[PDB]
């Protein structure tokens, strides 16, 4: 059959070992962020109202 | 050195690999392995489980007993 | 010394630019990525760890 | 012999690899002449070329008329060369054959770690 | 002594034939037998037609536990079955063992 | 040319880690000694970063270790790290022990010695460096431990006297052991790589026990990435058992400062020494209660010689496992009677417990093997 | 199995190199005497002191 999306995405990034490193490099860069964030919502969102920076509201500008 | 350009007689003994790539990594991992991991199970479990089934049998018998030496005294020690 | 001069060392050179100039980018940017270094940070419009 | 096993190996995929990356084109026109050699030194005689009218014919048709061959080999380059050797030997699955005895021969996939050098 | 109880023996020996698991990797009890420098040099005794066999069960058997999986059950080796082909090689390295050290002590 | 086998070092490398003969059929098990050689640079790279900080006075220290838990930024990781890592240690080191027995690897015998020092010098640098954080279990514990070699007739009580640098613990013994807890590591890795050195020029132990000198197999494509892959399972444990449960490996009581003056209530020694301590239960005079504590480990060396079952190893002989396991079991009872608080039930459990543990190999063992070998010819 | 070493040339061995044995033993015993001040058999001594 006609090459998946991946496959093609083969004959880009992954064969050559320098373009590799590179997007494990991007790659390294988004994990970062996004699951690093992600981990910042949920973790503020499961056991709620325990966190004082939602708290803060009782001290703060007034 | 004893390494494997010189070491052991062997002779008319044949290999049949593949490359990784063209075969899948899980091949019936589930199923296949199961059977096998319960009859190694059934294999050695007689002879593993005793001791230490015998182990937490004299743990709880010597807590409950020497608790039994412990907690009760008031009465074992009489008015 | 001057061995290193000749014909199919400069082609040479010329061919093994693209894969050690690329590592040079992806040394680059990762290294970027592992000290987090600030002022690109600043040109990123996704990560921003910063507020 | 039992203990270069590897040895040889141990260079021949570079070979391979020194053909991906780094082709002189000196080397391309060594090959070349070697390869004309070799074309004329196979079509002397009589029974050689009856061979090749007796599977040329079979194979794309034609005689396939050595003018044509020769401006096919005038017609490599380089670069040319670098992407064919790319798209056959620059990460490519190998299949191996040993009667020996072998055991200094690297397993399939140190065999197979040599298609493609780390460095590219 | 031993005579008119030795069926059981021979029952339980079989058992404890089936005790060990090397019968379930089929292999030859001479296999299973560590192989010190002295018994190494009576494997060196060994014809090859006897030696390759050892060999390649032997390396059957090491493909075996890598995968884990057992040896099919209908191949498993009878207690008759198994030639005890290095008897004559390992018994001579006895008598000679004790024949040097035999000398050596006087 | 060649590019290993250019460079002598990289010659050497190649003769191991790189590409040295290993046999194929190797479970887990052998995994755990590579994973020993994981924990011993973690806890080296560990205690450098807790050198950082830690002095070994007697008053200035603990003020330090609370600098270490909560000034130090992330630092009280590395704190529990060390400990809880520690702790992991003993774990695979304990696993690699019964494996080296199990399996026969004690076959090798110099090998098998150098494993023995290397013992005996982990176990120092435990209760040393267990003394060091300066608390009352790190107090009256050093003190307690250390009165046993008094049971001398004559030398020893010399010789605490000269450990201590004084007539108590104090600034002196303290950082004795700071010392000397520091000294030893840094053995323990040369140690270690003569260990390995033996171990290269008799070929690896393999599972099977009979030898797979035909089937020995490269080790950078395979073993390599087996061993990272259990090197991360184990930074698994070790991670959910820091992050998760920091503090409830070790013994709280060292969380109060030392005092020579007030006294803790049971004194339990760290939990790893357990069953040695529990062996100090074990008889009357305290000097046999030495005697045997050493014996305990020093027991060791006779197996080799005691060993004459025809196996290599111990999986095709459930009979003789099963006196192994009876064994361990065994050790599973000195541990916990040495747990509890000093009682006489717990007493005369010692007591058999101790015996049968000696006895299983001294008696047990060598002529079950014996009979092993009548069943079958051997 | 020990029996091998259970013989009239061994003993001999013995008989041979026992005075020897005495020998390197008194060596130690009186390097023992020395470096570690071992005065329990200084005392056995006069000239010292
Ligand atoms: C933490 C403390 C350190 C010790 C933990 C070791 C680390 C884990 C590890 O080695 O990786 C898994 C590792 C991977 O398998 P492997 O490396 O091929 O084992 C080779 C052994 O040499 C070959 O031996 P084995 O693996 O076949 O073990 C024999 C075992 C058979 O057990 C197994 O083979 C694996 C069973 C564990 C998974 C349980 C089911 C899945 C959940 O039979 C028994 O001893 C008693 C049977 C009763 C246990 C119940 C098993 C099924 C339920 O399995 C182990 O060997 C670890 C022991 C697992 C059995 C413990 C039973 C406890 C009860
Ligand atoms: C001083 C002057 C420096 C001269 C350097 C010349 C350039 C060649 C070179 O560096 O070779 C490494 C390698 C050349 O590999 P190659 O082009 O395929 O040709 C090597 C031949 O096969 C040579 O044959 P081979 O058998 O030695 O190849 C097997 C493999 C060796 O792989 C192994 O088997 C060693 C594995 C040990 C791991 C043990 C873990 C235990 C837990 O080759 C390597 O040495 C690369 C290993 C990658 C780690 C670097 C080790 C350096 C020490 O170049 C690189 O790895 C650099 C690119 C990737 C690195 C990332 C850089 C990001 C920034
Ligand atoms: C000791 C105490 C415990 C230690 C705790 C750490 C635990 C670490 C465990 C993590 C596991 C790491 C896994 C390693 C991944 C790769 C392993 C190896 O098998 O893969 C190789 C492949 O290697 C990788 O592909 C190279 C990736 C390059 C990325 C390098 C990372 C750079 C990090 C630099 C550090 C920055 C921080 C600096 C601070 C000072 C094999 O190549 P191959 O399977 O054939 O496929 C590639 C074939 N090609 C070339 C044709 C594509
Ligand atoms: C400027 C130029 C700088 C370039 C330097 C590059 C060096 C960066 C990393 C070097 C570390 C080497 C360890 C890599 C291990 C490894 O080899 O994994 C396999 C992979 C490919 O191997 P092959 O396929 O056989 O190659 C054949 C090519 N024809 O090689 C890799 O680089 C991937 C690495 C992943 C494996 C991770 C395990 C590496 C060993 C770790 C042990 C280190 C312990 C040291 C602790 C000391 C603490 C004080
Ligand atoms: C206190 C808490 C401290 C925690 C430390 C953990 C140590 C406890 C280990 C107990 C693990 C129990 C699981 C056992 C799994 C099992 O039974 O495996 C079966 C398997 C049989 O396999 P085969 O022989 O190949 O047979 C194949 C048949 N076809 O048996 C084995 O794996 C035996 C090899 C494993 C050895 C490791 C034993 C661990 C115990 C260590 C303590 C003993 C060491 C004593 C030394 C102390 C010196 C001071
Ligand atoms: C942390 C320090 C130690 C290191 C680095 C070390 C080397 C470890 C490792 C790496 C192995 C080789 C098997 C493997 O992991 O793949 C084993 C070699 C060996 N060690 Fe140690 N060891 C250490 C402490 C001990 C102790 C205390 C003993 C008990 C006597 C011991 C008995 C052995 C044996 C028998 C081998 C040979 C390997 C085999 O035959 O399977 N080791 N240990
Ligand atoms: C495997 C051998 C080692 C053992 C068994 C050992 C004992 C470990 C353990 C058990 C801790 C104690 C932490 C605590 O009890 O709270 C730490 C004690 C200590 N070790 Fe080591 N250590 C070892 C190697 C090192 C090395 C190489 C260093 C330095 C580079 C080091 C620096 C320390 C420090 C500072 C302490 C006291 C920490 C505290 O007060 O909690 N250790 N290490």
């Amino acid at each position: 059959a006609a090459p998946t999306l991946t496959a093609r995405l083969y004959s880009l990034l992954f064969r050559r070992t320098s373009t590799f490193a590179l997007t494990i490099a991007v790659g390294a860069l988004f994990f970062e962020r996004a699951f690093d964030q992600g981990a910042d919502a949920i973790y503020e969102h499961i056991n709620q109202g325990k966190l004082w920076k939602h708290i803060k509201h009782k001290y703060e500008n007034k | 050195g004893r390494e494997f350009g010189h070491l052991t007689r062997m002779r008319h003994v044949i290999t049949y690999s593949l490359s990784p790539f063209e075969q899948r990594a899980f091949p019936h991992y589930f199923t296949k392995g199961i059977p096998n991991v319960l009859r190694r199970t059934r294999a050695c479990i007689l002879r593993v489980a005793p001791p230490f089934v015998v182990f937490y049998l004299v743990y709880t018998w010597g807590t409950q007993e020497f608790e039994k030496s412990k907690r009760k005294n008031p009465a074992a020690y009489e008015n | 010394l001057s061995r290193f001069l000749g014909p199919r060392y400069r082609e040479l050179a010329r061919n093994w630019i693209p894969t050690a100039s690329m590592w040079g980018a992806v040394g680059a940017v990762g290294l970027v990525w592992a000290t987090d270094w600030r002022l690109i940070l600043d040109w990123v419009p996704y990560i921003n760890g910063k507020f | 012999d039992n203990m270069s096993i590897d040895d040889m190996m141990f260079f021949l995929q570079g070979q391979w690899m020194r053909l991906c990356t780094s082709a002189t084109e000196s080397e391309v026109v060594r090959g070349k002449n070697i390869l004309r050699n070799a074309l004329v030194s196979h079509l002397d005689g009589t029974t050689p070329v009856c061979e090749d009218i007796g599977r040329s014919l079979l194979t794309y048709g034609r005689r396939i008329p050595l003018a044509e061959w020769e401006s096919r080999i005038a017609e490599v380059d380089a670069s040319v060369v670098r992407e064919v050797c790319s798209k056959y030997f620059y990460d490519q699955c190998p299949a191996v054959a040993g009667l020996g005895p072998i055991e200094q021969l690297p397993d399939y996939n140190r065999i197979r770690s040599g298609m493609f050098w780390l460095r590219f | 002594a031993v005579a008119a109880s030795s069926k059981w023996l021979e029952g339980i020996r079989k058992w404890y034939y089936n005790a060990a698991g090397f019968n379930k990797l089929g292999l030859m009890r001479d296999d299973t037998i560590y192989e010190d420098d002295d018994v190494k040099e009576a494997i060196r005794r060994l014809p090859e037609n006897l030696y390759n066999d050892r060999v390649f069960r032997i390396k059957r058997a090491l493909d075996l536990t890598m995968r884990q999986q057992i040896l099919p059950k209908e191949q498993w080796t009878k207690y008759e079955e198994d030639k005890f082909y290095l008897e004559p090689y390992l018994k001579e390295v006895i008598r000679e063992r004790k024949e040097r050290e035999e000398w050596a002590k006087k | 040319t060649n590019i290993r086998k250019s460079h002598p070092l990289m010659k050497i490398i190649n003769n191991a880690f790189i590409d040295l003969p290993a046999p194929s059929n190797i479970s887990s098990w052998w995994n755990f000694g590579s994973l020993l050689g994981i924990c011993l640079i973690l806890q080296i790279l560990t205690g450098l970063f807790l050198a950082m900080h830690y002095t070994s006075d007697t008053t200035t220290a603990f003020s330090s270790v609370t600098h270490i838990c909560r000034d130090v930024n992330y630092g009280w990781v590395i704190r529990y790290l060390h400990a809880n890592g520690a702790s992991m240690f003993f774990i695979c080191l304990f696993i690699h022990v019964g494996r080296g027995l199990y399996y026969g690897s004690y076959m090798f015998l110099e090998t098998w010695n150098i494993g023995v020092v290397l013992l005996f010098t982990v176990m120092a640098t435990a209760f040393m460096g267990y003394v060091l954080p300066w608390g009352q279990m790190s107090f009256w514990g050093a003190t307690v431990i250390t009165n046993l070699l008094s049971a001398i007739p004559y030398i020893g009580t010399d010789l605490v006297e000269w450990i201590w640098g004084g007539f108590s613990v104090d600034k002196a013994t303290l950082t004795r052991f700071f010392a000397f807890h520091f000294i030893l590591p840094f053995i323990i890795t040369a140690l270690a790589a003569v260990h390995l050195l033996f171990l290269h020029e008799t070929g690896s132990n393999n599972p099977t026990g009979i030898s797979s000198d035909m089937d020995k197999i490269p080790f950078h494509p395979y073993y390599t990435i087996k061993d990272i892959l259990g090197a991360l399972f184990m930074m698994l444990i070790l991670l959910i058992l820091v992050l998760f449960s920091p503090d409830l490996l070790g013994d709280p009581d060292n969380y109060t400062p030392a005092n020579p003056l007030n006294t803790p209530p049971h004194i339990k020694p760290e939990w790893y020494f357990l069953f040695a301590y529990a062996i100090l239960r074990s008889i009357p005079n305290k000097l046999g209660g030495v005697l045997a504590l050493v014996a305990s480990i020093l027991i060791l060396i006779l197996m080799p010689m005691l060993h004459t079952s025809k196996q290599r190893s111990m999986m095709f002989r459930p009979l003789s496992q099963c006196l192994f396991w009876m064994l361990v079991a065994d050790l599973i009872t000195l541990t916990w009677i040495g747990g509890q608080p000093v009682e006489h039930p717990f007493i005369i459990i010692g007591q058999l417990a101790s015996i049968l543990y000696f006895l299983i190999i001294l008696v047990l063992m060598p002529i079950t093997s014996i009979i092993e070998n009548n069943l079958l010819k051997w």
